[PDB]
């Protein structure tokens, strides 16, 4: 398993 | 009376009484000239 | 003079609330619609109180 | 675009995955689900 780097940005990536 | 709010109508009556008393005061207390 | 028809008239205002029958073809038509006006109407109807 | 380090082995599979997702209407559905469904005196 490798790391998919990402960023917090609505509505792409949100904490449920 | 709808075009003007109830606050405008109340303040017109207050202004009418205020102007009348002030106009009478500045006209009668002057002893140089003293109908108003 | 300001005191001097369509689908938009309802979608466009918010003073008149408009509803449908529950568990009916009309509700289901609005829920699964993809037309802009009908999607706007459904989003309003689902979250109306 | 989905990025990868230059010289990565995931470069080609990721490109083809995105093409498959686009041609299958998945990206349109995801976009529609995450954007549109938010909505005198």
């Amino acid at each position: 398993t490798y790391i998919v780097t990402t960023i917090l940005e609505d509505p792409y990536v949100m904490l449920k | 009376l709808d075009p003007l709010a109830y606050e405008i109508w109340m303040c017109i009556v207050f202004a009418y009484i205020g102007v009348s008393v002030v106009l009478f005061l500045v006209s009668r207390f002057s002893p140089y000239e003293w109908e108003f | 003079t300001v005191e001097r028809e369509s689908a938009e008239d309802l979608a466009k205002q918010t003073e008149i609330a408009y509803g449908t029958l529950e568990a009916g073809s009309t509700k289901e038509f609005f829920r699964r619609s993809k037309i802009a006006v009908f999607e706007k109407m459904w989003t309003y109807m689902k979250s109306a109180e | 675009g989905i990025a990868t380090p230059k010289g990565s082995a995931l470069r080609g599979p990721v490109n083809l995955a995105v093409l498959k997702l686009s041609e299958q209407g998945v990206l349109d559905k995801l976009k529609s689900k995450w954007w549109y469904d938010k909505g005198s005196a």
